[PDB]
RNA sequence: GGUGACCACGGGUGACGGGGAAUCAGGGUUCGAUUCCGGAGAGGGAGCCUGAGAAACGGCUACCACAUCCAAGGAAGGCAGCAGGCGCGCAAAUUACCCACUCCCGACCCGGGGAGGUAGUGACGAAAAAUAACAAUACAGGACUCUUUCGAGGCCCUGUAAUUGGAAUGAGUCCACUUUAAAUCCUUUAACGAGGAUCCAUUGGAGGGCAAGUCUGGUGCCAGCAGCCGCGGUAAUUCCAGCUCCAA
């Protein structure tokens, strides 16, 4: 925490998807990759906003330690980024929930629906039986 | 095959679209509109790789879809349109305009533009016809095709249309010294004078254009655009002035850049 | 002397693939017969089931008895004598064994002192006859 | 399919004819003084002055005031003053012949840091390359074959997180002092 | 066949068995290469031989 | 009438064509089933509905060859798609995860995609690159020097072997971060982690071609080696072994 710094470069704002959006590098000379939490409030401290917008991704680090880099996303309002910003960016920050079935079970169960057709209630009690 | 292709190989795709070889299998195989896949610049690419204004194909889709991208005065939210060459991409929340012009190494250029200068457009005639009731046609370099023009326009001139009227308020007749620019090819984005026109019957018709700086080229007549009367151009042209200039003049220019910026 | 106008291009190609098949390579390549004759069919390697074990008597100068199988093998049945390459091999083989048998060295010719075998063994039942030799693996009992 | 690259290329050629005692006794004496692994990588070396060498002489016959060859002769010349191997004033196509293997084997990081003292010998140069010692401007390279060029011949430095620059004791030395100071109150 | 069979893996059988002295492990890749261009390069001998192989059964 | 020694016609192809690949003075010679373009096919043929587009086969109809269920009255088939089996073979991977990327389809910002992406097997092949470095003692060597061989150290470079002898690191264990749809791997980063540093480099050779032994012990024209010359019939530079050397 003693020698933690951020240095934004290619930032650049739009109003197309209400963010503003840069790539960062943020420099441990001697400590392991910062972690994405530090970077967001570390960076909501730098652009005055909450840790609650911020988005950060894709840190890779430079071979030797010191410098990570990674692409840095800030947006003007929670209820934008919730409107435009990918699903697993906000599964990650807790805001989205992938509680679902399998890929196969969920084919199996399409296609097992196929075989039943028109009547309502054995085309919805068709996944019932084979679980 | 047994029907009309709809994929597009990523490194199939056009050269000018500079796209690379590791990001995926596949290219954006625009849709079919005015402009052949060949020399348009479909809007993904235009607002992913040109203006980096997304990401991704997921969020220029939202960004065509929040209904900000227009072109040629009307919006278009299909995300694979083919824009193709001068037509005017309009983006009122963060009020820019571009111009789609090739650049001097035959790619689509980010051409900025003024709004008073975006609310017009330059066409191409590609044909003359007249349909019933004895009705002039006009058929541009677009799919656009309007009626009673001006008889003296004749084919492969230029004409001046204007956006949200889609009429001609003027024209520049094809001619022996007026300012012009080549639309394929290896000469492609190269502005200069016509010179002289050689014509073959049966064949190809051959221009001959010669640059500011002297340097005289030549190409087939279809790959011309009158954009001058004479030789100031009616539009704003890029950077460099559609100067082809050779890698010996460049690599110095370069070195000259470096030395200035260190 | 040899043709040399503007236009002999014609009877130069049509003269020099004529000739070409006065090489016994061109021949041997290109016209099949070889192929058809070869054991093998083109193939580098080849599987069989060990007919016979039979010793073949050296060539004229030398003296000695040559260990060699009688292998007939899997695809095609044909029954060759491939030679045993190494001091006590012969006796990590048995009857009806699936042997690998590879060429004996110069492409379907006899090699030194063992009159008329073109073939030698490198594996058998699965297990390569250096690794027996050598004893870093054993017999599948 | 697969949006691969599958594009690469061999950097060493072998010898034509093997066993031969000249030949031998060069690379050897090659590779004994310039601290070289084996002799895949001064085959390397020898192929890649093959390539300039053949790039340079196919470019001597175009023809003078060629534009090609200009802009091409211009492009080496730069690349080689930039490594190093050929001296500033020396700007013609004509000298690129007479370069040797030598020229680019001195241009090596593992060369480069025992002659400016950094090493006590080459083979010491190469395992402390390896074990992460050396940096260059910024970057740490543990890569003993990294060419160095003009510019960053001065940067040449031992790495701040080695027991040579900065801090941070070897684990070796770190288990003596400890196991000291437990035989010793 | 004639019968001469019997004879398989015979000098190889009656070889008497001796086993590998165990030795120094030999140094591998540069370090190898160093010692033997050390030891073929960097040397000068006072005794005659005509120059004689490294492998000299003296 | 039309075509043919300017090679028609017929036959063969272990022939899909091309962009291209190997080799590399120049000229050429071989290879292109294989990711891009074009063509053809969906067990073999044949015929069709629909539709803008199919002679479609993850559409239908019939025959042939296989082949599934059957209550023997019938009914249902097409992996040269992704995986995965059997067979054939000298010869070729997991019945994994995901639509997160590139794009496609649809009424469509929202759904679907074994296209495709990710991981697993993977010494096909390609790039980089560990298996050690340094110092001090003995015994040598140097254009070494100090008195002119004699003796030594004001120096340098090897090898032999040691209570040396304390410095540097990984390969591995492994916390966290990072990566990522979620993981994995890489790069970071805690803590352990090297003195036969036993944390052990192999594959082929030592007559010539062709670098390397006229060493030693067995065998005795036998066993075997040997691409070719050739070795072996009791003193083997060539076999079987030990040691020592050679090449990568
Ligand atoms: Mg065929
Ligand atoms: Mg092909
Ligand atoms: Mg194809
Ligand atoms: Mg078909
Ligand atoms: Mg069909
Ligand atoms: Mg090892
Ligand atoms: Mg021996």
């Amino acid at each position: 925490n003693d020698t933690v710094t951020i240095r934004t470069r290619k930032f650049m704002t739009n109003r197309l998807l209400q963010r503003k959006q840069m790539v960062i590098d943020v420099l441990h000379p001697g400590k392991a990759t910062v972690p994405k939490t530090e970077i967001r409030e570390k960076l909501a401290k730098m652009y005055k906003t909450t840790p609650d917008v911020i988005f950060v991704f894709g840190f890779r680090t430079h071979f030797g330690g010191g410098k990570t880099t990674g692409f840095g996303m800030i947006y003007d309002s929670l209820d934008y980024a919730k409107k435009n910003e990918p699903k697993h960016r906000l599964a990650r920050h807790g805001l989205y929930e992938k509680k679902k079935t399998s890929r196969k079970q969920r084919k199996e169960r399409k296609n097992r629906m196929k075989k039943v057709r028109g009547t309502a209630k054995a085309n919805v009690g068709a996944g019932k039986k084979p679980k | 095959a047994r029907g009309p292709k709809k994929h597009l190989k990523r490194v199939a795709a056009p050269k000018h679209w500079m796209l690379d070889k590791l990001t995926g299998v596949f290219a954006p195989r625009p849709s079919t509109g005015p402009h052949k896949l060949r020399e348009c610049l479909p809007l993904i690419i235009f607002l992913r790789n040109r203006l980096k204004y997304a990401l991704t194909g997921d969020e220029v889709k939202k960004i065509c879809m929040q209904r900000f991208i227009k072109i040629d005065g009307k919006v278009r939210t299909d995300i694979t349109y083919p824009a193709g060459f001068m037509d005017v991409i309009s983006i009122d929340k963060t009020g820019e305009n571009f111009r789609l012009i090739y650049d001097t190494k035959g790619r689509f250029a980010v051409h900025r533009i003024t709004p008073e200068e975006a609310k017009y457009k330059l066409c191409k005639v590609r044909k003359i016809f007249v349909g019933t009731k004895g009705i002039p046609h006009l058929v541009t370099h677009d799919a656009r095709t309007i009626r009673y023009p001006d008889p003296l326009i004749k084919v492969n001139d230029t004409i001046q249309i204007d956006l949200e009227t889609g009429k001609i308020t003027d024209f520049i007749k094809f001619d022996t010294g007026n300012l012009c620019m080549v639309t394929g090819g290896a000469n492609l984005g190269r502005i200069g004078v016509i010179t002289n026109r050689e014509r073959h019957p049966g064949s190809f018709d051959v221009v001959h254009v010669k640059d500011a700086n002297g340097n005289s080229f030549a190409t087939r007549l279809s790959n011309i655009f009158v954009i001058g009367k004479g030789n100031k151009p009616w539009i704003s042209l890029p950077r460099g002035k559609g100067i082809r200039l050779t890698i010996a003049e460049e690599r110095d220019k370069r070195l000259a850049a470096k030395q200035s910026s260190g | 002397g040899k043709c040399r106008g503007l236009r002999t291009a014609r009877k130069l190609r049509s003269h020099r693939r004529d000739q070409k098949w006065h090489d016994k390579q061109y021949k041997k390549a290109h016209l099949g017969t070889a192929l058809k004759a070869n054991p093998f069919g083109g193939a580098s390697h080849a599987k069989g089931i060990v007919l016979e074990k039979v010793g073949v008597e050296a060539k004229q100068p030398n003296s000695a008895i040559r260990k060699c199988v009688r292998v007939q093998l899997i695809k095609n049945g044909k029954k060759i004598t491939a030679f045993v390459p190494n001091d006590g091999c012969l006796n990590f083989i048995e009857e009806n064994d699936e042997v690998l048998v590879a060429g004996f060295g110069r492409k379907g010719h006899a090699v030194g002192d063992i009159p008329g075998v073109r073939f030698k063994v490198v594996k058998v039942a699965n297990v390569s006859l250096l690794a027996l030799y050598k004893g870093k693996k054993e017999r599948p009992r | 399919p697969v949006a691969r690259s599958w594009v690469c290329r061999k950097t060493y050629v072998t010898p034509r004819r093997p066993f031969e005692k000249s030949r031998l006794d060069q690379e050897l004496k090659l590779i004994g003084e310039y601290g070289l692994r084996n002799k895949r990588e001064v085959w390397r070396v020898k192929f890649t002055l093959a390539k300039i060498r053949k790039a340079a002489r196919e470019l001597l016959t175009l023809d003078e005031k060629d534009p090609r060859r200009l802009f091409e002769g211009n492009a080496l010349l730069r690349r080689l003053v930039r490594i190093g191997v050929l001296d500033e004033g020396k700007m013609k196509l004509d000298y690129i012949l007479g370069l040797k293997i030598e020229d680019f084997l001195e241009r090596r990081l593992q060369t480069q840091v025992f002659k400016l003292g950094l090493a006590k010998s080459i083979h010491h140069a190469r395992v402390l390359i390896r074990q992460r010692h050396i940096r260059v401007r910024k970057q740490v390279v543990n890569i003993p074959s990294f060419i160095v060029r003009l510019d960053s011949q001065k940067h040449i430095d031992f790495s701040l997180r080695s027991p040579y620059g900065g801090g941070r004791p070897g684990r070796v030395k770190r288990k003596n002092a400890k196991k000291g100071q437990g035989g010793a109150g | 066949v004639h019968g001469s069979l019997a004879r398989a893996g015979k000098v190889r059988g009656q070889t008497p068995k001796v086993a590998k002295q165990e030795k120094k492990k030999k140094k591998t890749g540069r370090a190898k290469r160093r010692m033997q261009y050390n030891r073929r390069f960097v040397n000068v001998v006072p005794t005659f031989g005509k120059k004689k192989g490294p492998n000299a059964n003296s």
